């Protein structure tokens, strides 16, 4: 069985058509995988969870995430971890708080 | 914003350390 798997995709995909109005890149691109831990080593000793959308993708799909309440607290983790690390304002920072609202108003309407 | 020239993340600069 897929659980959750197929809501989580379509939510998913509509992160990625989250594009920032100057460059359009999807605001979705640093979140895709964790950050290296070859280029960040530092980055794995001051967060305490990772997390990624191919993480909460593959935990959909394995059965650790079956429920959305388990998928909005692993978003909110991935969320906190990138404005503790980023600048305030960096890219990475206003992507994380535009994907951010987004996911709220996803999980408003799927818990209507 | 605009993503950074190179994809790099952003740290805070006490991160960088």
């Amino acid at each position: 069985s897929l659980g959750i798997f197929p809501t989580v995709e379509k939510l998913v995909e509509e992160m990625r058509e989250q594009l920032d109005e100057v460059d359009s890149h999807p605001r979705t691109s640093i979140f895709e995988k964790l950050p290296s831990k070859r280029d960040y080593p530092d980055y794995f000793k001051v967060i305490e969870k990772p997390m990624a959308i191919d993480i909460i993708l593959k935990n959909c799909k394995n059965g650790t995430y079956k429920t959305l309440e388990e998928v909005r607290q692993a978003l909110q983790t991935m969320f906190e971890n990138a404005r503790f690390y980023n600048e305030e304002g960096s890219w990475v920072y206003v992507d994380a708080d535009k994907l951010n609202e987004f996911t709220d108003e996803w999980f408003k309407e799927h818990s209507s | 914003t605009a993503r950074k020239s190179t994809g790099g993340k952003a740290p805070r600069k006490q991160l960088a350390y």
